[PDB]
């Protein structure tokens, strides 16, 4: 069971008896939207600030271990531990994060976590193709908007950086009306709550600052080209559904239809999955998979893909783009059954894993915005309700004749023109 | 001619001419969009196009 209390902070907990595990934590409904291209990348340095040699030394001597997570919408930190030593995560986090930040933020640790995090993102921006070109896309498609920033930071950004910014940012969003501690795996909400009370762990005042301009979406394309890469790599997106939207569980059905789908292994050749029937014969790609990511002010509905073919991409992206059409008119009953169990099995493992990090990032996420908590079997009912009506009426206002949002790098000289790819969202024979 | 000046002979074969050459020229134009596919159009900087093509 889900509860959560407004009394000081907004408290939430889910109790599980059986995990030999707690999890302790803060969210934080601040994340890299709410920074600018000047301090781009504060967030990520109060991360590895969290993360550092010496605060990591004098947690894992109690005992304890530390879990930070920087994303658009919050910011998740997180000490995990044995059930018996819950309330021992608490006082490193009031000791540590809370209270004082002057020892985290001295000169020589300073420019060491910079130094290490500047590497960091110095490698990423060079060795990893398919989550750089998830960057870009997101950095396409809401550009001159909070929801475009990367949330890494960028490397011209990240050198102008003093403790100034970062304690000036600290001042701007640490605050009590922007928190939720969050209690997961084998602790009581009632303990939780006394434990919390015991102490005072106040954070701050409030009035965070509120942004002038919400997030827009602009179709628009980046290309960033090079020749001494072996394969292509091709991101391409449409507007979706934002969290608390009625359409938001049709959308992960509608994306899980396509689902995912990867060469080699031989088990996921013989998929239902239609799409299958155009690709095998030329090997036209090595894997694909579909997203509906959701935040706070809009989504993204689309697909990534690789391939080393890099002389039939166009007929990828053609017959993909056909099997997104066919959604709209006729997409059949058997489709929707399938979609259902898939999806319930893999909304199951989502929620239900082991590791109480994951739930507690889930439920501090969720209660930062919606309030509650939905319930597992409350979403089973609203996924066993869609019907073929449904999935027509969201692709025919979603995906039909729309704007698009590409990023692609490597050997993508085969990928056409923007305009060229922008007429297959529509069959012309229909 | 077809004779000794331009009279009836020489009308009525530079009619059935005038139809026949139409359809040369068809073929020729055939044969000259063939050697125009083996290295493409031309651009007016005069320096090479394989750098930025648009279909
Ligand atoms: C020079 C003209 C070059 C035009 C090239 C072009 O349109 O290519 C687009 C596109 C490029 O091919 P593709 O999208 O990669 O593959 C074919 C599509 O799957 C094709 O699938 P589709 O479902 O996207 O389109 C099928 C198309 C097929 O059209 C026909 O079969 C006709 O159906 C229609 O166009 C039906 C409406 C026809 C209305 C005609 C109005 C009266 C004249 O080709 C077509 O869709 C063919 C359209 C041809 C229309 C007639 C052209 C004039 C004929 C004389
Ligand atoms: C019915 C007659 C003709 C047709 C339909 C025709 C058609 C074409 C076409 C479509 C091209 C490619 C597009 C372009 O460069 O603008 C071309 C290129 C060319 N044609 Fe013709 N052509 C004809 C007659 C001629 C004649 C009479 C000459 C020369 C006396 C000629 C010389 C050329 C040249 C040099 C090019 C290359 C231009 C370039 O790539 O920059 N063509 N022709």
């Amino acid at each position: 069971e889900v509860t959560q209390l407004s009394n000081g902070i907004v408290v939430a907990t889910e109790h599980n008896p059986s995990a030999h595990t707690a999890s302790v934590g803060v969210v934080f409904g601040s994340g890299a939207a709410n920074e600018n291209p000047y301090n781009n990348g504060v967030s990520n340095l109060w991360k590895n600030i969290f993360l550092s040699k010496e605060n990591s030394a004098v947690a894992a001597k109690e005992g304890l271990a530390l879990s930070s997570n920087i994303s658009r919408d919050f910011q998740s930190y997180i000490v995990s531990s044995l059930p018996g030593s819950t309330d021992k995560s608490l006082d490193f986090l009031n000791q540590s994060f809370i209270q004082q930040k002057a020892n985290l933020l001295s000169s020589s640790n300073f420019e060491a976590t910079k130094k290490s995090v500047l590497k960091q993102v110095q490698d990423f921006e060079e060795n990893d193709h398919p989550n750089r070109v998830l960057e870009h896309l997101h950095s396409t498609a809401f550009q001159n908007t909070p929801l475009s920033l990367p949330t890494r930071g960028t490397l011209e950004s990240l050198e102008n950086l003093v403790v100034a910014d970062l304690e000036s940012f600290a001042n701007n969003h640490f605050l009590n009306s922007n928190a939720v501690v969050v209690g997961t795996g084998n602790i009581k909400h009632e303990d939780l709550v006394n434990s919390i009370e015991s102490k005072n762990l106040s954070l701050q005042t409030g009035t965070k600052p509120v942004l002038k301009k919400k997030a827009a979406f602009l179709g628009s394309e980046v290309r960033l080209r090079d020749d001494t890469l072996p394969k292509a790599w091709i991101s391409l997106a449409v507007e979706g559904e934002p969290v608390n939207s009625p359409n938001y569980f049709v959308a992960k059905l509608a994306a899980q239809i396509f689902g995912s789908y990867n060469a080699f292994e031989p088990a996921s050749r013989l998929q239902g999955i239609k799409l299958l029937d155009n690709i095998q014969e030329y090997q036209l790609c090595d894997n694909f998979n579909h997203f509906s990511l959701s935040y706070k002010d809009s989504g993204l509905w689309g697909f990534s893909t690789a391939t080393r073919n890099v002389t039939m991409i166009d007929d990828l992206i053609h017959f993909t783009l056909k099997q997104w059409n066919r959604l709209t008119i006729s997409v059949t009953d058997t489709e929707v059954e399938r979609a259902k169990s898939l999806l319930k099995l893999q909304l199951g493992q989502l929620y239900e894993s082991g590791n109480p990090v994951n739930d507690a990032n889930l439920l501090g996420a969720e209660v930062l915005i919606k309030g509650s908590k939905l319930s597992l079997g409350e979403a089973f009912k609203k996924i066993d309700a869609i019907t073929v009506k449904d999935v027509k009426a969201w692709a025919g206002k979603r995906l039909w004749d729309q704007d698009i949002a590409i990023a692609g790098t490597g050997q993508i000289e085969g990928l056409l023109d923007y305009m060229r790819i922008r007429s297959d969202m529509s069959m012309m024979r229909w | 001619w077809g004779g000794f000046s331009v009279s009836n002979p020489t009308i009525q074969r530079f009619f059935a001419l005038h139809y026949l050459v139409p359809f040369i020229i068809a073929a020729m134009v055939i044969m000259h969009l063939m050697a125009l596919h083996i290295h493409g159009s031309s651009n007016p900087l005069g320096i090479t196009g394989n750098l930025d093509r648009i279909p």
